[PDB]
């Protein structure tokens, strides 16, 4: 069945602060994916929304004009088939295409611990590349004026993991440091749309709940009764018996939104930077949303079982308005409860775009959010 | 057959291998529905797997099964945004002239005129006169849009033959309720129109 849990909005620009809403305002409630919202105030808090995650390969030459490479993993959370492919690039246009030892640390994520991250390089990295994916992500990277090579190719005889701790740079090494992308771009990818894995890598890179639950209290006075995490994306970690979802007050939704801006502010930042903009990203949930929230409205969506979401912000013509709107849905006995929710969302949405003289369009051009840009090639630190 | 449990998870998932694997086995009949009615395309198409249903379609399943709410494949994806998925089903034959769930009983037609234009044009290549077809409360997608649109929604709707003067079970016009919905810009364009 759908019924709304909880919406409140808020003026960004109000002077008293005062959340508007219904009297459940203040009940916590699952969040399901806007949870990785939550988890992107918190990214760009501790690390700024420029930062770059510094992979580091250090790089021997080997007795018949081959190279050793170890690398030393920054935790970068968007290192998958893309990251990786660029990596080979990168290695090609170096001239290393032949490896007699590739080790890697702890800190060497690789999603496409130690044991399945060596079988993802053997299986993918050092095998044949997919010539499919591969020009569409070289095509893509020449539309941010990114070069890669044309039929890169690399030879790995041996791939073993070597612990940080245990890792010594030979003296004849060289360090090379492959940067990922700004922040800013990681987090708009994992708000267009994302299975858990980035958000969850997030979440325990910095520190997990523990971490979560005095960063939320310091900066919101916030306690479980406003706010209660378990993992970065707002999937289950429990089980359909047991379910175990975030859950949080509509409030705040609304005070996240309201930080999330003034950090991003503070570097001439928006939400559009960091969150998928309705019928503009069109590689992302909220692409083919229609109506006056078309160019007008940033927001990140969830469902799970018993919950449909959606925040954001709304451009009217009285301002900018964040917005969270939580409907209860019981997905399990009723798989069309989802789609019903999402529309009625919608109108309630439109109806507060309505009610502050209709849309106004932001200013945005819609963002090709690849883990790499034009400052993540192979460098000597 | 027997529904699985598993096969339908795979599908929701996008896991095109496991898919792959519970099927060719053959022990599964992919048209059998599971408790709340739904088939593997259902889940596919709702998760917005173009790959899975594309496989799916290879196998010739029927698309036309409806869920609990009364919904088929197409619904799924549509009222989900999967509108990659819809236009896939709805070039392999999947019948556009639907219901999805919920009280009001809109259109198809009516779910997509609200959200994605490329898909609302597809549905009344199959059937034109889907443009003026009411949900159970009288109203069509002029009145959703008239509600909730833009001026440029209602020239959309205008341009594929939206009657103007239709009134809904309540005896409100399209212009009556977009009064009612605070939506100046609508009101305003439909005042005007002729
Ligand atoms: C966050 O809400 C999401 N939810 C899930 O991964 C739950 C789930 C469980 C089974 C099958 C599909 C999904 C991700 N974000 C959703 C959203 O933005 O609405 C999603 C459905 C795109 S997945």
């Amino acid at each position: 069945m759908v019924y709304l849990n909880s919406m409140c909005h808020m003026a960004a620009n109000s002077k008293t602060q005062q959340i508007q809403g219904d009297d459940n305002k203040d009940d916590k409630f699952p969040l399901a994916s806007i949870s990785k919202v939550v988890t992107t105030l918190w990214a760009v808090d501790r690390l700024g929304p420029d930062y770059r995650f510094k992979t580091k390969l250090h790089v021997t030459p080997t007795a018949n004009g081959s190279y050793d490479i170890h690398i030393e993993g920054s935790r970068d959370p968007l290192f998958g088939r893309n990251m990786s492919y660029f990596l080979i690039s990168e290695l090609n246009r170096m001239k290393i295409t032949k490896i007699e030892k590739l080790t890697f640390d702890e800190n060497f994520l690789l999603a496409w611990q130690a044991s399945i991250v060596r079988a993802t390089l053997t299986s993918s990295f050092a095998t044949a590349i997919s010539p499919g994916y591969y020009t569409i992500l070289k095509t893509k990277a020449a539309r941010i004026g990114v070069q890669m090579s044309n039929r890169p190719k690399i030879d790995v005889r041996t791939i073993s993991f070597v612990k940080k701790a245990e890792f010594q740079k030979n003296e004849k090494s060289t360090t090379m440091v492959l940067m990922s992308a700004p922040l800013k771009t990681i987090l708009k990818r994992m708000n267009n749309q994302s299975n858990n894995y980035i958000a969850d890598n997030l979440y325990w890179n910095l520190g997990g709940t523990e971490a979560f639950n005095a960063y939320i209290a310091g900066k919101m006075q916030a306690d479980t009764s406003d706010i209660e995490f378990h993992n970065g994306s707002g999937n289950n970690e429990g089980s359909v018996a047991k379910p175990v979802y975030n859950e949080a007050t509509c409030e705040m939704m609304i005070k996240v939104l309201y930080s999330l801006d003034k950090s991003l502010s503070a570097k001439g930042y928006d939400l559009s930077d960091v969150m998928a903009v309705a019928a503009k990203d069109k590689a992302s949930t909220v692409g083919s949303y229609g109506g006056v929230m078309a160019g007008s409205t940033t927001a990140k969506t969830g469902s799970v079982n018993k919950a449909k979401t959606l925040m954001g912000s709304v451009s009217t013509k009285n301002g900018e308005i964040y917005f969270a709107v939580l409907m209860h849905t019981d997905y399990d006995k009723s798989r069309s409860d989802w789609g019903v929710a999402s529309q009625q969302i919608k109108n309630k949405v439109s109806q507060l775009i309505n009610q502050n003289g209709g849309p106004k369009a932001i200013k945005y051009t819609e963002q090709l959010p690849l883990p790499f840009d034009k400052y993540s090639y192979l460098t000597k630190a | 057959g027997k529904s699985s449990k598993a096969l339908n998870e795979a599908a929701e998932q996008g896991d095109l291998a496991k898919v792959k694997n519970l099927v060719q086995k053959n022990k599964i009949d992919l048209n059998a529905q599971d408790e709340t009615g739904m088939t593997p395309l259902m889940n596919a198409a709702m998760g917005g797997n173009l790959d899975i249903v594309k496989f799916l379609l290879s196998k010739k399943v029927n698309l036309e099964l409806k869920n609990n709410g009364g919904e088929t494949a197409l619904a799924f994806a549509v009222t989900n945004d999967a509108y990659d998925v819809a236009e896939e089903l709805i070039k392999a034959g999947a019948n556009v002239d639907i219901i999805v769930a919920g009280d009001e009983g809109d259109t198809l037609f009516m779910r997509a005129a609200q959200n994605n234009k490329k898909t609302a044009e597809s549905i009344l290549a199959k059937n034109k006169s889907l443009i003026n077809k009411a949900n159970t409360l009288g109203e069509t997608a002029l009145f959703a849009v008239a509600r909730y649109g833009t001026p440029a929604d209602i020239d959309f709707l205008i341009k594929k033959g939206a009657d103007l003067k239709l009134k809904n079970k309540k005896g409100q016009t399209a212009l009556d309720v977009a009064k009612e919905a605070s939506n100046q810009d609508t009101a305003k364009a439909l005042s005007k129109k002729k």
